[PDB]
């Protein structure tokens, strides 16, 4: 009935927005303060903000119903139709996506085969390549349930339709910040990542993506909140929380040393408290332990 | 949106040709193309299909092994190669812009007219047409001129130059084994002629010869 | 390797009314095409999916059948769709088009003016018979032309060359000539060019024996 | 203190020996009633038998080291070198392989690229091509940390080396059957699974699969023992058992209608009773619901056609 | 693990040709695949590369638009195209089986000779050599054949057709922009000449001439 | 677009010593290879990625250096070391090979054994002076031949013919021989070939005057 955490060494966890494990952890002070990310999100009570899914593979796939038309004049593009992963049609609503949905400015390169019902079906593959960015070009609104990917330099004439399911493979361009959502209207999404004491810096976990680029490759570094197994935990559990935050210790496990003191706070995320400059990291074979509940404004202890 | 094609002219049996079809207005590193041919008279008929990539290339089963289609990204072109050419595969080529899901070739160029041959271009022996006319009642004269003997087409004939349309035919040549021929015709009244006379434009493009027939009526 | 074949080859009509063609199939398929080539001009896509109109066509035209037994058919005719119709199958196999049918305008008929060009000074001393024979605007295609060589028919050096229908009048035409030395130039005095058609029993006639 | 189950529909699952979602869920006596798996198995105590591992998104995935050499084959196959996925080396054990590795023969086709460590790096990606069936002359040996895995005839001349990761995507003449794990010696692996009471058969998730062909793709049905995300509870939880068995209702969400009663016995599967003759299939939104133990032989409430 | 070529030959200025590489013994549809070539005396030449599914291919920057490769896994072959030939592309041209993380170009063919040319083959004008020695003291003399004016490479030249090897020379041919010379030599002791004599064996392929010398001491 | 240089371009060696060979680079590179050709053999790989043997080598030989200057070294020479090395660098660019450089045989030096012969009948008809000029077995490779035409120097219609060292007794040899027709074959009744080596101040000749 009180609070606990999973013992898993944070080095063996799936990630929250690219479904690649964890490698790094760390703190930074430099980087935008107040993200306001809508993958890998929960209520430590156990309620799903924004448009957290429940798996793993559900994280940036979307499936659709594919259909072209050869009008545009941008290329052989095609039109998707959104639909929920599971199989159940898709009715808009308050969160601004469809469940596991991209929320990263840039450009994906998708890959897209048929929803497979029952043995013996025949399956084909394509590539497509879809902007999600602020360049209203085409007009990408997935709000309504439209998107519109186009067709890479492929092969295979014969292209795909029907029942589809997008998984991701690339990025060119990566740009944290989130897409938009509908035409440039708003939409109701999860608020930011707010307030901080004096003296703050959020913890996280990062990942590294494949970053495409002329003829070469090179990993860009994305980030998030909490890693997948807190997410599938919580919305499972549904504690009933005690006051506003939480206090946890990194205690590693070879020997029992400590380092450092970090507030689950109740909003989904642990802040800490480090005045340097530069971006720290910490290892990764630590094992979080819950302690109790505190106030919110509970004076913290600088590590360095 | 807008090709075009270069190479046409005349070959031997035997011989080998490199057609070059271009394009412009669009991204040609994106889309597959197609080769079709008509000979003059019969229906299309299908030659093959290229991807980007030239990863794959289809050919119909027949005349493989005498054509190789391939292209060029940078230069923006495609090449047509043929070899080993035989005297029956002599028609226009055109190279299409097929398109992805519904296969559908959509864009067409202009055309390329390829024709074998033995003997070298020759210029047209001109003649006019002499209206043997007599004790009848024709009110108008409808006549013109004969150019025959020449090769290869085409043949640009008119009158004035471009400049009279008061009823002109002009008539598709025809070859029987050695050369080509065609007529012209064109109405005109008794009031007209031989008032103001008209001209024969004759204009052989090969050979540059470009020359004209002022007619006058014969006395026998 | 499927074969299609196109019926029929030739037919026409008159504006108002409403046209069927038909290109049948040697096999099952699933899709056909439809391709428009006005002479002198490189085809167009008209009709993909056989049932779906192309970029910049008007809304008379219509396709449909399945199955191995496919049709084109306009509601009403006009003056702008005369040229050669091709049917395109991308269904499974090393593509195939189908032979090709046309749809040209119908009017009623009219008679052949007939005239006449012995050989000229030009001609004469070119070492031959260059006689040739004209006609004009008449209607329909079927018509022959037959040299009445002093009352004989000599089917041979006959060279022919017919026009399309035009369109500011929509009726034919047509030449001929023949190829000749004077080894008959000097026998005779007299020939003729017999031009019969369905406008009646009486063929036209212009001799000349200059 | 009392044992539970995730209050998730089992359409919203991950899967166990291929990562990607559930799709349908059936039982079968006609297929073989005898697997030996190994990947996604788990004690409700809360141990981990087999290789299973703990993530979802290390199912089927090796890291290794790479490094090659022109002498036989011919192929140009590589030849790797088995690590942890976490990055600490590995020294042979209890399990008859590293954590995460695929336990079905046939011929896999994996895609494997460069290790990350920082930003800014730089990449390489490639598509080999192994198999892990009953095949000689190339003699396959997970067990001592050597794999031969060949190269396919498509994009090349930089090819990868350093450290690697190692996923699959697709395969090819599927044979669900373990594979040869050493060359042919013995390793210490997990029990069959049983035993079964006349009136058992067991209870399968099934997802599909990729099946690569002449020229063609064909779905393939594979099974489980239970979702990633039971795993990924117990494992976490470590509960405390007391008999054998633990009877559950397979409650709709719904009306609140019944659809059959599971003996979820202890060592990590879920049986059940039903005596027809083909398959039978089973709506995919329920719930699973905890309701009381019991020992073994609890007669059976038989849910049939 | 054995290829072998052909196409070599004779060609005119400005002419083209197709060298056939074909391989036998692996998997030939798997393996990248390359040509260089090495002008008589000159080192290497790289000229590029293709890959199994003719994706890609690399060039030399320099000549790229006179050489086209490409291959045929069907027929198990490998084929390279010279158009626009000159006169300074002769050489031999190997075709090998390149490697895929060490690049390494590991087995190499045979040999492929190309040679441009104007005229056509011609027979040597074989002669003998005459030896005029005196009153010296040479107890052994070494003696042989001149086979000087004939067109083209190679000759096979020998004594009792390739069954003597007692200390034989042959000297590689060199032009002068007409036609190949080439000599012989052979000891032999005093004690086996005029006694039992020796036999200059000309083979010459193309031309198909194939003689011999059996030389004695001139009286002059 | 990198150039490579060898050097030195020819050089030899007695068995049981130590040679070197140098492959500079005009630019960073990153590894090289070494073939070795023995005349009329298609080439073969010997040492990849600076530092390996390749399949059937002996272990004599060894590949070092780095950055952009590598090397290719023996142990002990032998008699079946001597064939043309080339490097090849399969960096970045289009590939390059070296220009290539020789390693044969030292032996202690030897003398010609000038031949003659004056034109023979058949070679008298032909309608020309086709002389020529023997050699044999001799050492080192530098060596001048001049026809002594009653004392002076023709250095028209020389046509050179050196051979490569042999295996069973590693000296090389020469020829010669001079294309010209009779109009000084007439002048005369003497020549000569001089034949002048480092062997000694004394050319060796074989004068005929016949």
């Amino acid at each position: 009935r009180m609070v606990d955490l999973p013992v898993i060494q944070p080095r063996l966890c799936t990630h929250a927005r690219w479904p690649a494990p964890v490698y790094g952890l760390l703190v930074d002070p430099s980087l935008p303060s107040n993200p306001q990310w809508q993958n890998g999100r929960v209520h430590v009570d156990g309620t799903l903000l924004g448009t957290t899914p429940i798996s793993g593979s559900w994280v940036s796939c979307f499936a659709a119903e594919a259909a072209y038309e050869f009008q545009s004049g941008t290329g052989e593009v095609a039109t998707f139709t959104l639909i929920e992963q599971d199989g159940s049609a898709y009715v808009p609503g308050d969160r601004a996506a469809p469940l596991g949905y991209p929320d990263f400015s840039g450009q994906l390169e998708i890959e897209v085969q048929t929803e497979t019902t029952k043995t013996g079906d025949k399956l084909k593959v394509t590539t497509f390549e879809m902007i999600l960015g602020p360049t209203t070009n085409a007009d990408q609104a997935p709000y309504q349930g439209r998107v519109f990917a186009s067709v890479t330099a492929a092969a295979s004439l014969d292209l795909v339709d029907g029942r589809v399911r997008a998984v991701p493979r690339s990025i060119y361009g990566f740009q944290d910040t989130i897409p938009e959502y509908n035409d440039g209207l708003l939409v109701p999404l999860a608020p930011p990542i707010g307030p901080f004491l004096p003296g703050e810096v959020l913890l996280r976990f990062r990942t590294y993506m494949r970053q495409i680029d002329t003829a070469d490759a090179a990993a860009e570094a994305i980030d998030c909140a909490l890693p997948q197994e807190f997410v599938s935990w919580f919305a499972s559990n549904a504690f009933t929380v005690q006051s506003e935050a939480l206090l946890l210790r990194y205690r590693n496990t070879l020997t029992g040393q400590l380092l450092f003191e970090c507030k689950l706070y109740n909003e989904g995320y642990i802040a800490l408290s480090y005045s340097g400059s530069g971006p720290l990291t910490f290892p990764t074979d630590g094992i979080f332990e819950v302690v109790s509940w505190v106030p919110r404004l509970y004076q913290l202890a600088s590590v360095g | 949106v807008k090709l075009l094609e270069s190479g046409g002219g005349l070959v031997q049996p035997g011989g080998s040709l490199k057609l070059s079809c271009a394009a412009s207005g669009f991204d040609f590193s994106r889309y597959w193309m197609s080769w079709v041919r008509q000979a003059p008279g019969k229906g299309l008929e299908w030659i093959g299909q290229i991807n980007p990539h030239s990863s794959t290339i289809n050919y119909t089963p027949s005349l493989r092994d005498k054509f190789i289609i391939s292209r060029d990204n940078a230069k923006n072109t495609l090449y047509l190669q043929m070899t080993k050419v035989r005297s029956e595969d002599t028609a226009l080529y055109y190279c299409a812009r097929l398109l992805r899901y519904f296969y559908a070739l959509d864009y067409w160029g202009q055309g390329a007219s390829v024709t074998v041959s033995s003997a070298k271009t020759t210029p047209p022996s001109v003649y006019p047409l002499a209206p043997g006319r007599a004790a009848a009642a024709a009110s108008m004269v409808t006549l013109g001129c004969l150019v025959k003997g020449y090769f290869p087409e085409p043949v640009t004939v008119t009158w004035n130059s471009g400049s009279l349309a008061a009823g002109v035919h002009t008539f598709p040549a025809v070859l029987q084994a050695a050369l080509y021929t065609l007529s012209s015709s064109v109405t005109v009244p008794s009031s007209s002629w031989p008032s103001e006379t008209v001209t024969c434009n004759v204009a052989h493009p090969a050979s540059s010869t470009k020359v004209d027939k002022k007619i006058v009526p014969r006395a026998a | 390797q499927i074969v299609l074949t196109q019926s029929p080859a030739i037919m026409s009509a008159s504006p108002g009314e409403k046209v069927t063609i038909t290109c049948s199939a040697s096999s099952s398929v699933s899709y056909m095409h439809w391709f428009q080539q006005k002479p002198g001009t490189s085809p167009k896509l008209w009709i993909y999916s056989t049932s779906n109109l192309a970029s910049g066509v008007p809304a008379r035209f219509s396709g449909s059948g399945s199955g191995t037994s496919y049709s084109l058919t306009i509601s009403r005719m006009e003056a702008e769709d005369a040229a050669t119709y091709y049917c395109q199958q991308r269904s499974s196999y090393p593509f195939t088009f189908g032979g090709g049918t046309k749809l040209e305008i119908k009017r009623a008929d009219a008679a052949p003016t007939v005239s006449i060009f012995p050989p000229s000074s030009e001609q004469l001393t070119s070492g031959g018979a260059s006689v040739v024979c004209f006609l004009n605007n008449f209607y329909p295609k079927d018509i022959n032309v037959k040299w009445k060589i002093d009352g004989s028919e000599r089917q041979n050096g006959v060279l022919n060359s017919w026009t399309d229908q035009d369109s500011k009048d929509s009726t034919y035409s047509m030449s001929s000539t023949l190829t000749l030395t004077k080894d008959e130039y000097e026998r005779h005095n007299s020939y003729t060019c017999e031009a019969t058609h369905k406008t009646s029993t009486s063929p036209i006639v212009k001799s000349f024996n200059r």
